[PDB]
């Protein structure tokens, strides 16, 4: 009739067909040819050392029992088509928990073309490791991978290729970009053969090159550090005779300081090293802390209680009120054109 | 041997897809509920956590058998087998049934076609708390539900004069609220898609 | 675009020993080169794909190797009748090629 | 006898339905409408740059083959007859987490018109995607969308558009959200371009403006009279150490605090926002205010009741005209 | 399994030649076609690309608008066109099918033009 | 070889009705119950709820599943429990308990030769346990466990224990993953309950459980102690150094008040106070009178005698309090 | 065709198959052999006292129901046929949360070799239970393993081994977590009893060290300093009650948060921890100095016990710093 012409096509590809078996069992190599459309670069978990990332995961590949002769060149079908026919069982080699979106249909694409190529996209949400060495944080820079594979077919029986040019087969969407803290540089990709215990399989390397963006931890830490000790060197300015001014100045930037370095280490793994933030908290620590040791030299030089034989100016202030800033600012220019120039 | 037949008889023929009585009347389901604890009542998500023992009753002719037995006490495989009215609670943010060991569902059918379903529920319902007079504020939080596509010419609710009655309100989780009332309630809503008859459980409860 | 660079352009030595190539990448192209070798009015045939994969029919003494940027060619115990011209490319972006090296005796 | 008409009408509409065929599967692209409900809108999140929301998507076609002519009845069927049916397949582009309820059963209504009209709808919560501009924070408008696309059918196979295409969308006066406000929301409809095709795309966009009372009760207001307490440290006698330096430091360290406890409750952006460039005003009069102080103690020690008298109004006076400044760039 | 070339072609500068080859064993709608050019003690240079299930054609920057490919699907063959043809155009042409890992599989025998 | 235990098993399933329950008209289906704790969970306080993992075993008689052939038990695949009649036992007072499913579905099924059946299965129960927290935290919560049929009453169906009543939940010595508790012991119960829809047998079985209070005197017990100790060194200061007993009077009632914030921290939001809160308000009591005594000495500043004698009652009047609170609970 | 064999030899096979059934029902027990690759261990927390771990669980048996006399070649088949096929009920007994991959289908091996071997292989993330003794928190080592056995079949039918003895399981040394290290790896095969038969069981057991680096960067460095200050104390003339108190004040307030700030993130254990006698050791040095200022106070309203003070209170530290650190590693 009208649609009994297709539906007496479908019938006819799938009489006597066997999806247990890939095409070309025993005669060839079931290539797939592979490109992904990432709709979105998803957050970059720290903690976690993972990534997220929205695809749209194509495959293609041959099989020469789907040939059919009829009005329509291309057949567009749903996804109880795909279930009924051989996929190839592609997985991701380094995710860590991917969804398959259903909502409100299975998000998936057949397209069966009239000699038997077969289109298949989907719909994921893959998180993936990003394993980081986070020696130069927050001035650093990763390559976040994404491998995938064939499960049980070993290279000998499914290869994977890139259906266009590598340098443009994984296509990032213009608004493509869910990262808040990090800022997407370009995609990279790579083949190659990884060999298991079960046999030798194709894998194919993604690499996304990202790099932090330090807008955050400058207002965050770098900058507290900055005002705590310029704020700990005007403590110099100050009488030599008044104690307990200069003694509650030196241990309330002693404690912002200390409770800067506990929050410093937040939303970042429990790594064993210490980071480039944390020699910065390091030395940020350690001229708030010498502070307050020339102020105890001086409490132990100084004589009467009030400010007759009045007291003198001290001779250590005046070289901690100039040496002291320096010695800060030489640091910064050291600090700042090794890390983040290189 | 003989009741088997007898259920075998009885699913031969049948269309679950229809209701009883499609172009006759509309079907008369009477709804009761037994509310095991109401949990926390969480304002920070404007929500609360109820349990219930969800009932009801309603009648389909061709459930029609005769003979001694009088009343057929089936577990939950034969759920899915007939006829089971459409309804939600239309203020349940989210919320599901219990299935641990077998589906915590009842099903008994009468001789003369009295389908009784009972499950249970744990319903996580929405109640907008008037955020003013906070801490020496009352409220009363309701549970609505009603079928989803059969509207008030296909299935009408009425609610059964054994409407609600709370387990123990002792071993209840309201640690700042204390259980005052209740109040059985039922109206009419007028949605794109026809006219529903909506019935609201309002449970009152005051901040101690 | 991608620039091969490959060096020398000629090396004139016996028969039986080793000879390397090299071949330097512009930008990154990612184990897909390839090596042909272009005998004296002859079309060009493979050797290499890949990085270092042996094509069907290619002698085992033909030993690619590769990295991200830099990659060579290995020969070992080169014969008389490998007297050709050898040419690299890439295809991780749109093919390009290096100039060409010779072998001589 | 309804229930036998109605029985063998519904037998015959499924036999040899083919699921895997579209309507007009080579012939025009079927015509689908869409009707949103919205019943609520829950967790407008900035740390994870989401917004749920709660509908009733209701999604209208005509299927020829789901034609009756005996009954004079709009056929709802149970809705298990819906994974017999040909559905679209629709979707969210922006979802990240959707599910449809199923209390007490799965929640999906089905409606045979007799002129084959399939009402198909469904009660859907979705955790969809809105990424922010946190640019003035928390003086700032949102727009946040909800992509509604067809996955495997293009332009000539599928077709969409809004039922009504103003009051396609109801309940959205209803919404309250309690640090939002909704005040407009558009119906946009447009045709999308991938590798594979063109593809019809519906958009519903709401446009989320922040209210000013939680951020002028927790942010704005403590911070003005922490700044309005370090101006006690400018009428004190400038022998009295202890008293203007405690007052000083306290007054620094309590908007470091505030700023601290402020900031953790946001993603990690790179950029300022307009609080944050309050908190650092405050601050920046502060750190002024206790260098004045450093400064007075300087002049009369180590080389003085002309500066603290010049500086007791001059702050206000410039604390006053950057508030004034800020509050007009902004609102 | 075999690319087959046309012959050699001899013609004056300015001119157009039609340049042609013919791929059996197989189709050419599964791989790309590839076109190149290899001046006389020269290396080669990659002339464009083609796509034959899909038509699609990309082209060198420096061979963009002198030269474009064309192809058909029952003859089984791809075509070049020439239009303007220079001193520097006097090469020989192969056209190459693309193999695995986008390798340059097969090659033709090579048709050599000239002008004069 | 294989086929001749296909056919028994064809058999046994031919004419099997799931649906209708071993001696549906003729008398009563007795489900003989086991439970093997192999690992009772953390208890949350703020849930009102605990976790255990049990060995659900039951058993019970159909004579359908009747065999006579070479093997005596045979232990089939837990796919023929999906197709056979098992109790729909639910637990009465869970929240949300899996079974288990890697690799496979954990279910044990073994059919004896005389029709019995042998039914396990790997759960993680949540369930409920109601708590009074007033006697905090040296209370004792004999969280239960309940358990019975859903829609077969007592005249349908009823629950007996397999063995001796105490030689039933079984609990696993090594697995225990408390670190607030300890478990003392558990009682089993059997009873009838009587709902609308008819009477059911409720099998239950109480956990009896103890808090160890060793986190509670290192984290706001001893804190507490100390802070009354340190707002007394306020007396042994000098009557003109106002400045420095000033910072003594406002810190400690600043870090007494932030540790009565933590301790109901630890608790849900109940309108009942706990007698931990009552160790606090007392300290707070004993840390606001140190400030009182000290605007009492600056009241009458111009070694007072009101300061030497604020150095030795207050240390004892809380050294008493202590000896009462910690000898009444404790 | 040749795909035609394929064919009618997998419909010949699993055809008057028995899933219900273990091979050798009525004979001898099926040996199962498990060899595992581990592919990371991600999340070992002390809170949930818990770890996750990702592998790729492979068993291999023999069936010879499941024997092809005709290609000469091992069959993969789609991971569909694993739900045609009998497989061992193989579990986790301190399994908490587990789940095997989906996507893009479902992550599972099957491939028959012509005797009947079957190698069935699985991509599963568990979460396992591992209890932790934190006494000597954070300087120790706690041992986790994975409890894997069969649930319902007994020795008298299943008879589970490790494959290729210690080389069965891979890829442990790679995994590189960032608070722990991995000292060793052990694997036993034993029997342990229940009340319904004996049953098989492999243990997999993990040895992790933890590292030190991030404690002595936030908790332990951050304590002796504060202490430090305290030391101060000494240094400033007994007349400035206002400085001295406020120091002694500060640092035992100081020391009692960072001694509550990392509880409420650890279990809440009856035991008290190897770092909290070392905050604890610096609560009594911190609470002796303000003390200290509380006996001098005292006695004038001097220098001979001030003096005195500020020689024994760095060495009392340093001598107490000794015998922890000895004990501790
Ligand atoms: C997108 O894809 C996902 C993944 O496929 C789909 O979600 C799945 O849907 C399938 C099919 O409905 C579910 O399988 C079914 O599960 C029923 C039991 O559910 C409970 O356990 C499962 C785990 O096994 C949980 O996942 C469920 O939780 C979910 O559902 C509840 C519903 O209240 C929600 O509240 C939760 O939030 C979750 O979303 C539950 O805890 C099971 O009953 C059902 O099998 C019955 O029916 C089949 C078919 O007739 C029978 O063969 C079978 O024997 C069962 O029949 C018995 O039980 C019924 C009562 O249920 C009786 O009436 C019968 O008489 C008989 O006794 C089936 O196995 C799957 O669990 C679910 N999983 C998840 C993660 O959601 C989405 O729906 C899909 N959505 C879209 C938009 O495409
Ligand atoms: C800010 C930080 C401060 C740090 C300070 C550091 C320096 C000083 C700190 C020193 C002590 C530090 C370690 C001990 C603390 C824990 C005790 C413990 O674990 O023992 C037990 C609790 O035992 C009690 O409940 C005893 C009663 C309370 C003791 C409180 C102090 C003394 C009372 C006088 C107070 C007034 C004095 C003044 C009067 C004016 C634990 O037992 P269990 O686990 O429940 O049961 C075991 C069961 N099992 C065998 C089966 C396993
Ligand atoms: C506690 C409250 C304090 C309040 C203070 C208020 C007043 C303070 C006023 C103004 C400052 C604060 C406002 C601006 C903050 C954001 C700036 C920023 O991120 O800029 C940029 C980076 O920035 C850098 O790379 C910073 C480099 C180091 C600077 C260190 C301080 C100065 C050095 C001397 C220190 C010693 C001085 C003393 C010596 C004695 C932004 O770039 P990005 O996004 O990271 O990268 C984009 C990359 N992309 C283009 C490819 C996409
Ligand atoms: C919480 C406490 C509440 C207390 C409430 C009640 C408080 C109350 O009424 O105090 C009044 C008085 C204050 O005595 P205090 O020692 O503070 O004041 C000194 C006292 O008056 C001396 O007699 C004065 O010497 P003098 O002869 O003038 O030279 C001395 O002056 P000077 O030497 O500097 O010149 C004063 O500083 O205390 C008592 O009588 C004992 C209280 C015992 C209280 C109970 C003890 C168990
Ligand atoms: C971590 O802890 C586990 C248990 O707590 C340790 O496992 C134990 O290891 C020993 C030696 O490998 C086992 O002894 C062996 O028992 C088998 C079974 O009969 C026997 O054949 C051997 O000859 C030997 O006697 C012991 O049974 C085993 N304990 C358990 C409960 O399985 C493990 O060594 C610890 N360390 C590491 C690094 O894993
Ligand atoms: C519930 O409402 C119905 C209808 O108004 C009424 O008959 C019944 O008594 C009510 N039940 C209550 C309030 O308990």
């Amino acid at each position: 009739d009208n649609t009994t012409v297709f539906t007496r096509i479908l019938d006819r590809l799938l009489d006597g067909y066997d999806n247990r078996l890939r095409p070309g069992l025993g005669e060839r190599v079931t290539e797939v040819k592979t490109d992904i459309f990432v709709t979105s670069f998803g957050p970059v978990s720290d903690h976690d050392m993972e990534y997220t990332i929205d695809v749209f995961f194509r495959q293609s590949w041959k099989d020469e029992r789907l040939k059919f002769k009829g009005p329509m060149t291309v057949l567009r079908l749903n996804n109880l088509m795909a279930s009924k026919i051989w996929t190839p069982d592609t997985f991701f080699h380094n995710g860590k928990k991917s969804v398959a979106h259903n909502m409100t249909m299975p998000n998936k694409l057949l397209r069966i073309t009239e000699d038997g190529t077969l289109l298949y996209t989907m719909r994921l949400t893959v998180r993936a490791e990003c394993p980081m060495h986070l020696e130069d944080f927050p001035m650093d820079a990763h390559a976040c991978p994404l491998k995938f594979g064939s499960y049980a077919y070993t290279r000998a029986e499914v290869v994977y290729e890139w259906t266009r040019e590598p340098a443009r087969s994984v296509v990032v969407a213009e608004d493509g970009s869910r990262l808040n803290q990090y800022d997407l540089l370009g995609q990279t990709v790579d083949s190659g053969i990884v060999q298991s215990s079960t046999g030798e399989y194709v894998v194919m390397t993604t690499h996304f090159h990202l790099k932090r963006k330090i807008g955050y931890f400058v207002i965050q830490t770098y900058l507290p550090c900055i005002m705590t000790v310029i704020l700990s060197q005007v403590s110099f300015w100050l009488n030599r005779e008044s104690v307990p001014a200069r003694t509650v100045f030196g241990v309330t930037t002693v404690l912002t300081m200390t409770t800067l370095s506990i929050s410093a280490r937040n939303s970042l793994p429990k790594v064993a090293y210490a980071t480039a933030m944390d020699w910065f908290i390091a030395v940020c620590y350690a001229f708030v802390f010498s502070a307050l040791i020339e102020f105890a030299t001086v409490n132990y030089f100084t004589k009467r209680g009030y400010a007759k034989t009045f007291n003198s100016v001290s001779k250590i202030d005046r070289l901690s009120r100039i040496a002291f800033p320096l010695l800060f600012g030489i640091f910064n220019l050291v600090y700042w054109a090794t890390y983040l120039n290189r | 041997g003989d009741v088997t037949v007898i259920l075998n008889n009885l699913l031969e023929g049948y269309d679950n897809k229809l209701r009883p009585d499609i172009g006759v009347k509309p079907t008369l389901i009477h709804t009761d509920m037994y509310v095991n604890s109401i949990g926390p009542v969480n304002a920070i998500n404007m929500e609360y956590t109820i349990d219930i023992f969800f009932a009801q009753t309603w009648y389909d002719r061709r459930l029609k058998f005769n003979s001694t037995i009088k009343v057929l006490r089936l577990n939950s495989n034969m759920v899915g087998k007939i006829w089971i009215p459409d309804t939600f609670f239309r203020n349940s943010k989210k919320a599901d049934a219990h299935w641990i060991t077998t589906p915590n569902r009842m099903l008994r059918i009468w001789n003369d076609g009295r389908v009784l379903y009972t499950l249970r529920l744990t319903i996580d319902a929405e109640c907008q708390l008037q955020l003013h007079n906070f801490p020496m504020d009352e409220h009363s939080c309701p549970l609505e539900f009603s079928s989803y596509g059969y509207p008030r010419e296909e299935i009408v609710y009425q609610w059964k004069r054994s409407s609600v009655e709370v387990g123990d309100t002792r071993s209840w989780r309201l640690y700042q609220f204390s259980f005052v009332g209740l109040r059985n309630t039922t109206e009419v809503v007028k949605t794109t898609s026809g006219d529903y008859v909506v019935m609201s459980v309002y449970f009152d409860l005051s901040r101690r | 675009n991608i620039v091969m660079t490959q060096s020398p352009k000629s090396m004139s030595m016996s028969v039986g020993e080793r000879v390397t190539l090299s071949c330097k990448a512009s930008e990154y192209v990612g184990t897909y080169v390839s090596w042909y070798q272009q005998k004296p009015e002859q079309s060009p045939k493979l050797l290499i794909y890949g990085a270092s994969n042996r094509y069907t029919g290619v002698p085992d003494r033909f030993t690619g190797s590769g990295s991200a940027t830099d990659f060579t060619l290995t020969i070992g115990s080169v014969q008389a009748e490998d007297l050709a011209d050898y040419h690299c490319g890439q295809s991780y972006s749109y093919p390009t090629f290096g100039a060409g090296t010779k072998l001589e005796l | 006898s309804n229930m036998s008409l109605v029985k063998e009408t519904v037998d015959r509409l499924l036999k040899g339905y083919d699921i895997r065929l579209r309507p007009d599967f080579g012939g025009p692209p079927v015509a689908v409408g869409m009707n949103i409900d919205i019943a609520s809108i829950d967790m407008v999140s900035e740390v994870n740059m989401d917004y749920t929301l709660t509908m009733y998507f209701q999604q209208a076609w005509r299927d020829k083959r789901l034609s009756y002519n005996v009954i004079p009845l709009n056929l709802t069927l149970d809705n298990r007859v819906a994974d017999q049916l040909w559905v679209p397949d629709t979707y969210f582009l922006n979802d990240k987490k959707s599910f449809v309820h199923g209390v007490t059963v799965k929640n999906r209504m089905i409606r045979l018109h007799p002129d084959g009209t399939v009402l198909y709808g469904l009660r859907i919560t979705t955790t969809a995607a809105c990424m922010m501009d946190l640019r003035r924070y928390p003086l700032d408008e949102q727009n946040c969308t909800l992509e509604i696309e067809s996955y495997g059918y293009t332009t000539d196979d599928i077709e969409f558009y809004w039922r009504g295409d103003d009051n396609a969308v109801t309940g959205v006066t209803k919404i309250e959200l309690p640090q939002f406000s909704i005040v407009d929301y558009k119906l946009i409809t447009k045709k999308v371009v991938f590798s594979t095709g063109s593809y019809p795309r519906l958009s519903l966009s709401f446009k989320l403006k922040r209210n000013i009372g939680y951020f002028i009760l927790q942010t704005y207001m403590p911070s003005i009279l922490i700044t309005i307490l370090s101006w006690v440290s400018f009428w004190i006698n400038y022998d009295a150490s202890a008293a203007r330096v405690a007052l000083g430091i306290t007054t620094v360290l309590t908007m470091t605090t505030i700023n601290t406890h402020l900031r953790e409750t946001l993603p990690k952006i790179p950029y300022v926002k307009a609080i944050d460039m309050y908190l650092m005003g405050c601050f920046v009069f502060v750190f002024m205010a206790l260098l004045e102080y450093a400064l007075v103690n300087y002049i009369f020690f180590g080389r003085v009741n002309a500066i603290d008298r010049w500086s007791r109004i001059f702050f206000p006076v410039v604390f006053s005209f950057f508030n004034i400044v800020y509050w007009l760039y902004y609102v | 399994v075999q690319l087959q070339q046309s012959g050699a072609e001899l013609v004056k500068p300015g001119a157009s030649v039609k340049l042609s080859c013919t791929a059996s064993g197989f189709n050419i709608k599964d791989t790309y076609m590839y076109w190149v050019k290899q001046r006389p003690e020269q290396g080669l240079e990659w002339i464009g690309r083609i796509d034959p299930a899909n038509g699609d054609t990309k082209y060198d920057p420096k061979f963009q608008g002198k030269a474009t490919i064309t192809t058909d699907t029952f003859s089984n063959t791809a075509y070049l066109q020439l239009s303007s043809l220079t001193s520097e155009d006097t090469a020989v042409y192969y056209c190459a099918r693309k193999g695995l890992r986008w390798a340059m599989d097969y090659w033709g025998q090579g048709t050599s033009v000239t002008v004069s």
